[PDB]
Order: structure tokens, then C-alpha cells, then sequence
């Protein structure tokens, strides 16, 4: 069994403007097998409206999702995405950078 | 493959019946139809997939059930207003895929049982003119005043069935086609060459097949009960 | 539109 | 080619917890418009863009029905080749099916695919003839030599050189709004100081489809690929794409790097610079 | 109109020459194009399925395909007596995921049986000598038999006999009646009968 551990990229959908509403993209793909745990974290605590996108997988059989939220970016808010999969021995947290 | 019971059914209106269906082919789809003398096929219900089943076109007075793979009954109720028909099971891998059919069943129904009538079977001598003039003889069978057309017509010679030289009538004819439920005629010839009609040791048999009441039926008429039979009518031959 | 049933292996 | 359609299939077995998972999505180009979920509620083919909306019952009630067998023949396979693999029914196992057409610039049939995957590894797919089977070990040369026996490639052809492509069509001239668009780029370049004598310089591409996109550096005009960071293309959630390219620079010389994107929306490469 | 559309009307061609059934489709995603057999009281057979444009040959069957005109057709080379029958067209559809079929088109192969001698005989029963049933035969196959107008008087459908002993072929057809003053003169006046049929004392 082929198992690939996921990439992960945390970015906004428009350019981060305090003040104004935006979405929060936890972008997880070349994975496999397709059981995974994305939780969307705001200064440590889970985000409970979160939707996510459908399964689908690449030319290489790996699959990517897209997990979002709505959310108001400030400038003392911190938000990171969490990521469980087999491959992982703990939870995989990446931090939201403004400049990536 | 698939198959379907029984060939030939026959009952009183007023009651339901159940048309079996029963494929090995490893088929998820099934499908019944219903066809009539010079017309199509038109679909009655079908099957995607076990404990599943949807509504054809002419559904109305039909119910179907899937409980398992392989068999798919169909029930004719008292609903159905013209359940005399020739019906068929198909199957098939999926949706959109090739069907294959079985045998098929023809369901007649009646008011009463007192117009079920076997055959009158008759055969008639060649005639001496055509002997003379192409030198062949020419046999005809005549099944009159049969009701319901359920028939099957075969010739035999000297004990054996013959197909050569032997030509039947596709279908019935009614004896009276204003009536709806008019009983049938069907004529049959047997061409054979002129001497081979001249030797008296040559036997000609025209025998029919009727499909009627079952022994299990119920028969209160003094009539003489008609039962699936066969009735046939010989002659030999005459120089 | 997606094509018909696929064959089992 | 200039537009292709595809469809994406996959069942996870789940032993000892209930029958396995299916998922189906549709795919026109880079846009998602039909999709379903087994653990979903609707458990029916759903619509995931506006102009497919527009068709009728049929289509709806047609393809609910065939990707639930689908599902169904995607449950007989999950168990067909733990038989083909000597393997227990202790472990999840994932099924994978892909399939879909290319059009060229008169969307004519190009190309064709349907490939077959078991456990995230190739299994057994469709060669480029659409007539030929390509196995990968021994348990897909007894299903090679079965759909050989039952003339499946002749009736895949069918599909994908006939149905897919007539029905690209169709959905390309109802969301032409949508489907032939091509939105360009928007660009823009970030600077961050990493020390006292190097510099990082981001190039930004936002807001482009479809997702086809290209980014190089170049320093005095000539190619750079040395410290130099592209990120996988990543999808902005409302339609659109994003794609960045880094590269470190020695401080003070950052008006000797340019940025180019490439994209089908663009007819000349954009230049970026910082100055 | 329907999904599948075949002239059912009665197709006849003589023997030995090709036979051509034509069939129209409404597209429906129609992906897989079929033929089907159906003798008289018998179950429909699947004899030719195509699924690609152009020319599939099977023996004496010829499949044609051209979807861009939604035209499918059969072929049958040197028509013989057993391919009298009906052919139903089948086209399958991926849009809805169904499978439908036309009304279907009867065929019947006319024998082309040179030297007609047509006559009327008169046959009289075996057992009885009273009951007797009139015989045209030996006529070509451009001659039709008209059902008679009279509630007493039955008349059959032509029909073709096929002996093998000698290379022969012919046809024939039967008129009946109960009335007792019914003839052989008059039994096929109804139909169009050949200038030079022989009748018997």
C-alpha cells in the first residue's frame, strides 16, 4: 500500500486586509490513503464552521481536499491549520503567514 | 440463461396472477414487457438492483417485487383492463446495456371458461386434377373452432415429423372477427410428390397441439372439459 | 455525463 | 488540449464499520460541476455549478442511478481482489477510477483515458490506441484477460472518443460565461529582509484560470533556477488560482531580477521587478 | 414521435437479393446500437450490436452506423426463407441510463419461383366426403389473397412450401365454408386473380 504524507498550505483567498472579511484556506493534497483530519484552529481553539471540498485525487492517484472558513483577519489574531493523517506520529500544525 | 413460467397460462378475470422469472446470469437489471399481436414492446416495470424497482410506461394494473437477485414475479391484478397479452422477461448487466429475453408467456384472459374450445382437426385427400397436371399431391389440415389461440401444428409421415414440403400459417384466423372473443382457424399443406401419395403403405397424421385448462382446473359445465390436448386426423395413401 | 456501468474486475 | 472532461471515482473500504465509502466528481477543465458522497445526505448526483443546473430530471435521476452502481461494482471489486492478492479483510483498501476526453481547438476527440488503481498503485488502464490494456502485476492480467473476453475497450472507445466528447460540447456552449473564460493574472511583488545582506523577493499570481501557469526568475535576462522557491499551485476557493516564486537576493541588487508568468490569458510573458 | 423510430410496415424482397431495414434514434447519450430477431410466437434474439461508425459484417449480416446522421441499418446478404421475421432496432441511452427499442419492422422474403402453373383444386375430406376445401396454389409471388366479405366463407393468407426432394418451391392458399353452396369458382373473387388459372370440372 502506497501511503504519501499530505502537503499542507495555509493562505487567504484575497489578500489579507484587517478589518475586512476574507476566507481561510488549509489546502492538503498529495496524500493517500484518503482518511484525514483538518481542523482549522483560531489562537488555539477549533473553528466549527468549516466546510471542505470533494474528494478528488491527481495524476499520481493522490488525493487533495480544500478545507475553508470565513473569518476576519486582525493584526493580533493568530490562525493555523491542523492536520492528522496515518503518516503522521503527531498532529501537524502550520501557522498562517500573511506573506505566503 | 433465464427463463420464465409457464409457456401458456389461461385464467378467469376477476382474480391476480403471478408470472415467474428466474435468471443465473449474474443480471442487477431486469425488465418485463408486454407485446401485442403486430405491435411492440412496450415496458411494464424494471429492476436496477435487488429491493428495487420502478414504474414503466404502462405500469398501471401491474406490481412487481425484487427480494432476490434472480427472480423477478410479476403480478397481473384485477386492475390490468386488457391483460390478454404475450409477455417478456429480460435481463441485462446495467441500464444501458444489451437485454436478453426468455422464453416469454401468453397470458389469456376470459370472462367466462364457457368459450375454451379445443380443435376440430380435419385433413383433406389431394385432388385428383392436381395429380395429374404437376404431378405432385397436395394434403391440407384444417383446425377450426379453437379458443384461445394456443396452437401448435406439426406433420407426420410415417411416424416421423417431417419439415420438408410442409407449410403452416403464421397465425390464426377468426372465425369471427367482429366477436372479441371469436374462435380460431388455422390450415396447414403438406406437398408431397404424386407417387409417394399413391402407395397405400405411406400414413399422414396432422396433429395439433392445444393449450387449454390445467387437469387442476375447476370445470362446471357438461360440457366435455377442454383440457390441454392434442387432436390430429390421419389418411393413408390411394392409387 | 459519465459513461455506462463499469465492468467488476 | 483546449478542453477535456473528467471524471474521478473512489470507494474506501471499511471493514467492521459498514459498506465502503464512495465519492464521485466531475470535472470540465479546472471546474467541478457534478459530484456525490455516499455519506452524504442528498444520496443523489448533485450539481456543483450553475450552468448544469439547467438540466432536466432525466439527467439527474440517470446519473444517481449509475454511479450508485458504480459504488456497487466498486464493492465487488474491493473484495474481488483481496482474492487476487491473498489479502485479509482486517485492512482498508481504496479503489480508484478515472476516466475522461481531450478536445482540440474545433473540439474534435484528441485523446482518451481510463485508468485503474488499487491501493494508490497503478492497476490497470487504457492505452492510448483506446484498444490495448497496459497490467501492471499478475492479479490485472486476469482482469485484462477477462475485459479482453468481454470487448470492454470497443465500448470504452464508444464513450470516450463519442459521449464524452458530444457531451463536452454541450457543456461548453452552456457555460461558455463560465468555461471559455480566462482570467489573466494579477501580479504584484512583495519584499522581505532576511538579514543584513540578502533579501527575499516574492512574486505573486492571483486570481488567474485556468490553473495552467508558469514562473521563472531571471537575473541580468538570463534564467535563474539557483535559490529559488515556486510553490505548487494552490486553489483560491472561489474559482480561481494562486502561485508564488521566491528567490534570495544579495542586498542592494534587486533591480537585477525580473519575474516572468506565463499564462493562457497573457499573449507576451508579464514582467515583475521590485524597482 | 419516440425515442426509436422504424417503418414497421411490411417489407418484402425477393430471394437471394440484399435486404436493408433502416432505423432513426432521438440521441440520448445513445452510445450502443443493436438488432434484434423475433420470429412469430417467439422471443426477440439479439443477432448484431455496434458501437462505432461505419461497416460491421457478421456472416450474411451487415451492421451500418452513422451517428452524426442517427442512422442504424441491417444488411442481409442473399436473402434466404428462415430471415423472414421482425427486426427490432435497440438503442441504449446514457442520459437517463435506459434501453429502448423500436415497434420493429417485419420482413418477408418473396421466393422467386419461376414456372407458375396456377390452379384452384378441389379437396375433400378423409373422413368424411361431405366437408371440402378449396386449393389455390402455384401462382407467382406477385399475387395477393384478399380475406373474404362473408361470415361464412374463411380464406388464408398465402404461403410457401419449400420440397426438397425436387428443387421446388411454391405457393398456396385455402378457402373455405360451411354453406354447402359454396364453389371453388367463386371462392377467390375477392382477390386478383391470374388471367390463366386453371379450374377443374
Amino acid at each position: 500500500m502506497i501511503q504519501r504524507t499530505p502537503k499542507i498550505q495555509v493562505y487567504s483567498r484575497h489578500p489579507a486586509e484587517n478589518g475586512k472579511s476574507n476566507f481561510l484556506n488549509c489546502y492538503v493534497s498529495g496524500f493517500h490513503p484518503s482518511d484525514i483530519e483538518v481542523d482549522l484552529l483560531k489562537n488555539g481553539e477549533r473553528i466549527e464552521k468549516v466546510e471542505h471540498s470533494d474528494l478528488s485525487f491527481s495524476k499520481d492517484w493522490s488525493f487533495y481536499l480544500l478545507y475553508y472558513t470565513e473569518f476576519t483577519p486582525t493584526e493580533k489574531d493568530e490562525y493555523a491549520c491542523r492536520v492528522n493523517h496515518v503518516t503522521l506520529s503527531q498532529p501537524k500544525i502550520v501557522k498562517w503567514d500573511r506573506d505566503m | 440463461g433465464i427463463t420464465q413460467s409457464p409457456k401458456y397460462l389461461f385464467r378467469k378475470e376477476g382474480q391476480n396472477v403471478t408470472l415467474s422469472c428466474e435468471q443465473n446470469l449474474n443480471h442487477d437489471a431486469m425488465y418485463w414487457y408486454r407485446q401485442d399481436p403486430g405491435q411492440g414492446l412496450r415496458l411494464i416495470y424494471y429492476s436496477q438492483i435487488v429491493n428495487d424497482f420502478q414504474k414503466g410506461d404502462i405500469a398501471e394494473g401491474y406490481s412487481v417485487s425484487r427480494e432476490k437477485k434472480e427472480s423477478f414475479p410479476l403480478t397481473v391484478t384485477s386492475a390490468q383492463k386488457n391483460p390478454t397479452a404475450f409477455y417478456l422477461c429480460a435481463s441485462s448487466m446495467g441500464g444501458t446495456y444489451e437485454q436478453y429475453f426468455g422464453p416469454g408467456t401468453r397470458l389469456t384472459v376470459t370472462e367466462d371458461l364457457k368459450n375454451v374450445f379445443p380443435p376440430e382437426v380435419a385433413v383433406f385427400e389431394p385432388s385428383e386434377a392436381e395429380i395429374s397436371h404437376t404431378q405432385k399431391a397436395t394434403l391440407v389440415c384444417l383446425a377450426t373452432g379453437f379458443y384461445p389461440d394456443h396452437v401448435e401444428l406439426s406433420w407426420w409421415v410415417n411416424g416421423k415429423e417431417v419439415h420438408s414440403g410442409v407449410c403452416t400459417d403464421p397465425q390464426p384466423l377468426k372465425e369471427q372477427p367482429a366477436l372479441n372473443d371469436s374462435r380460431y382457424a388455422l390450415s396447414s399443406r403438406l406437398r408431397v410428390s404424386a407417387t409417394f401419395w399413391q402407395d397405400p403403405r405411406n400414413h399422414f397424421r396432422c396433429q395439433v397441439q392445444f393449450y387449454g385448462l390445467s387437469e387442476n382446473d375447476e370445470w362446471t359445465q357438461d360440457r366435455a372439459k377442454p383440457v390441454t390436448q392434442i387432436v390430429s386426423a390421419e389418411a393413408w395413401g390411394r392409387a | 455525463i459519465t459513461d455506462q456501468v463499469p465492468f467488476s474486475v | 488540449g483546449s478542453h477535456s472532461m473528467r471524471y474521478f471515482f473512489t470507494s474506501v473500504s471499511r471493514p467492521g464499520r459498514g459498506e465502503p465509502r464512495f465519492i464521485a466528481v466531475g470535472y470540465v477543465d479546472d471546474t467541478q460541476f457534478v459530484r456525490f458522497d455516499s455519506d452524504a445526505a442528498s444520496q443523489r448526483m448533485e450539481p456543483r455549478a450553475p450552468w448544469i443546473e439547467q438540466e432536466g430530471p432525466e439527467y439527474w435521476d440517470g446519473e444517481t442511478r449509475k454511479v450508485k452502481a458504480h459504488s456497487q461494482t466498486h464493492r465487488v471489486d474491493l473484495g474481488t481482489l483481496r482474492g487476487y492478492y491473498n489479502q485479509s479483510e482486517a485492512g482498508s483498501h481504496t479503489v480508484q477510477r478515472m476516466y475522461g476526453c481531450d478536445v482540440g481547438s474545433d473540439w474534435r476527440f484528441l485523446r482518451g483515458y481510463h485508468q485503474y488503481a488499487y491501493d494508490g498503485k497503478d492497476y490497470i488502464a487504457l492505452k492510448e490506441d483506446l484498444r490495448s490494456w497496459t497490467a501492471a502485476d499478475m492479479a490485472a492480467q486476469t482482469t485484462k484477460h477477462k475485459w479482453e473476453a468481454a470487448h470492454v475497450a470497443e465500448q470504452l472507445r464508444a464513450y470516450l472518443e463519442g459521449t464524452c466528447v458530444e457531451w463536452l460540447r454541450r457543456y461548453l456552449e452552456n457555460g461558455k460565461e463560465t468555461l471559455q473564460r480566462t482570467d489573466a493574472p494579477k501580479t504584484h511583488m512583495t519584499h522581505h529582509a532576511v538579514s543584513d545582506h540578502e533579501a527575499t523577493l516574492r512574486c505573486w499570481a492571483l486570481s488567474f484560470y485556468p490553473a495552467e501557469i508558469t514562473l521563472t526568475w531571471q537575473r541580468d535576462g538570463e534564467d535563474q533556477t539557483q535559490d529559488t522557491e515556486l510553490v505548487e499551485t494552490r486553489p483560491a476557493g472561489d474559482g480561481t488560482f494562486q502561485k508564488w516564486a521566491a528567490v534570495v537576493v544579495p542586498s542592494g541588487q534587486e533591480q537585477r531580477y525580473t519575474c516572468h508568468v506565463q499564462h493562457e490569458g497573457l499573449p507576451k510573458p508579464l514582467t515583475l521587478r521590485w524597482e | 414521435q419516440k425515442e426509436v423510430e422504424q417503418n414497421s410496415g411490411p417489407l418484402s424482397v425477393p430471394e437471394g437479393a440484399i435486404a436493408s431495414l433502416n432505423c432513426t434514434y432521438s440521441d440520448r447519450g445513445s452510445q450502443s446500437f443493436f438488432w434484434y430477431r423475433q420470429y412469430s410466437g417467439k422471443s426477440p434474439e439479439l443477432i448484431m450490436s455496434i458501437y462505432s461508425n461505419g461497416d460491421k459484417e457478421d456472416g450474411r449480416f451487415t451492421a451500418q452506423l452513422n451517428k452524426a446522421s442517427q442512422y442504424v441499418s441491417l444488411l442481409i446478404r442473399d436473402s434466404q426463407p428462415s430471415d423472414s421475421a421482425t427486426y427490432l432496432c435497440a438503442v441504449n441511452a446514457l442520459l437517463g441510463n435506459q434501453f429502448y427499442f423500436g415497434t420493429g419492422t417485419s420482413l418477408t422474403v418473396i421466393p422467386n419461383i419461376q414456372n407458375p402453373d396456377p390452379a384452384v383444386y378441389q379437396l375433400r375430406d378423409s373422413k368424411s366426403s361431405d366437408k371440402s376445401v378449396c386449393l389455390f396454389t402455384d401462382f407467382d409471388s406477385q399475387t395477393n389473397v384478399s380475406q373474404s366479405k362473408d361470415s361464412d366463407v374463411y380464406i388464408t393468407d398465402k404461403c410457401v412450401l419449400d420440397m426438397r426432394s425436387m428443387d421446388f418451391k411454391s405457393n398456396s392458399a385455402v378457402a373455405w365454408s360451411n354453406k354447402s353452396d359454396f364453389a371453388c369458382a367463386n371462392a377467390f373473387n375477392n382477390s386478383i386473380i391470374p388471367e390463366d388459372t386453371f379450374f377443374p370440372s
